[PDB]
């Protein structure tokens, strides 16, 4: 997150961190043993880290569960990013508590203009690199969508939106994908890709997400 | 540096052609429109168009 | 084309050549005032040839008409070539006849395994360079959109198809691009893009013209 602010210690309960020797991608819990992150961050042998706030101190608020399995969406298209979402499932139920609490999904897209809350553990600096330890907050805006393709012609699809500013200096960054897109209490995003980070008129690319409900339920119901 | 498997073109005399190669952390010093992913490591493609693209990688 | 043969002259009366001080695409004369050809074959100054065989010889039958207007397809997408089509709007009405004729268009979309009929003044290898005078055909069919979408994961789109031989060695190429697919007397097709010409596993990919017909009509009756 470029041009954030340090979210505060468990402030974002459903913020997941996905580990594989390191940090490489974000996620959000969506209920006990089910997390949804990008697709293109599918990788094996990943641990899920619950209940962070400093990803390198085990400050005892967190809980560390393997995934048991991971479900990329059946139309993933690597090329365009169409379609950048994925389900994991938790090796063993997480212990939801104050700091650590599912997000609930959409009933219905959200519209141009509503303000939306996007955190991570990701690159800092639009030029340059400085990775934080902490989480990082940022409150941005969902762009309409013939700005979106605007900034990004040729390259928009509907399972796609831009967030942020069109004046650049805030926005997502690498680090940051996998991560949630939050509005009105409900997940509408997934940090997904870009052109370099908070530069002027390359907003972020998001997975949107309430074009996905269906499957996400059916799913997760029959694993 | 620039090389490149996947190429794409038109059949056009000549051709615009592009690459349709995902290449890690950046994109070639070789690339006026270079997109990548958020995580790490990121995922990036070079979308520019060109009468030509580049030869085998490896 | 590549493994093709020897159309015949003025076997192909719908087929023209765009010129600019040279052949740089093909196109398909629908009636007496327009021309289709691809969207990506857009230039300014352009001169429609009709009735040609030989495009390096003047042999009696060729009417030479300038374009008046140019219309590329409102959702041409130059990136991935989705909506591949324009229309081309003559100086003044071609006289048709035995060697100048127009093309019908279709009404219904043509299935997988058809038999079509593809003619330019493309190159004539799939690795060098030569460059026929004269009008090559090919026979080729309709492959299975499955098929096509395993050749070229993540880029066919809905207005696409792939059109013959996974083994290779016959295909269309450069300088055939905005030329005619023909299938039972309708114009299907119009040659668009590929990766390299007849290579294994690398059909071609055309416009799937039954999805324009109406812009098509539409467009034609108001300029």
């Amino acid at each position: 997150i470029v041009g954030g602010y340090t979210c505060g210690a468990n402030t974002v309960p459903y913020q997941v961190s996905l580990n594989s020797g390191y940090h490489f991608c974000g996620g959000s819990l969506i209920n006990s043993q089910w997390v949804v992150s990008a697709a293109h961050c599918y990788k094996s042998g990943i641990q899920v880290r619950l209940g962070e706030d400093n990803i390198n101190v085990v400050e005892g608020n967190e809980q560390f569960i393997s995934a048991s399995k991971s479900i990329v969406h059946p139309s993933y298209n690597s090329n365009t990013l169409n379609n950048d979402i994925m389900l994991i499932k938790l090796k063993s139920a997480a212990s939801l508590n104050s700091r650590v609490a599912s997000i609930s999904l959409p009933t219905s897209c959200a519209s141009a203009g509503t303000q939306c809350l996007i955190s991570g553990w990701g690159n800092t600096k639009s030029s340059g690199t400085s990775y934080p330890d902490v989480l990082k907050c940022l409150k941005a805006p969902i762009l309409s969508d013939s700005s979106c393709k605007s900034a990004y012609p040729g390259q928009i699809t509907s399972n796609m939106f831009c967030a942020g500013y069109l004046e650049g200096g805030k926005d997502s960054c690498q680090g940051d994908s996998g991560g949630p897109v939050v509005c009105s209490g409900k997940l509408q995003g997934i940090v997904s890709w870009g052109s370099g980070c908070a530069q002027k008129n390359k907003p972020g690319v998001y997975t949107k997400v309430c074009n996905y409900v269906s499957w996400i339920k059916q799913t997760i119901a029959s694993n | 540096k620039p090389c490149c498997d996947q190429c794409a073109c038109t059949k056009s005399n000549p051709p615009q052609c592009r690459c349709s190669d995902m290449r890690l952390n950046s994109c070639h010093s070789a690339c006026k429109s270079c997109i990548c992913a958020l995580s790490y490591p990121a995922q990036c493609f070079c979308v520019d168009i060109t009468d030509f693209c580049y030869e085998p990688c490896k």
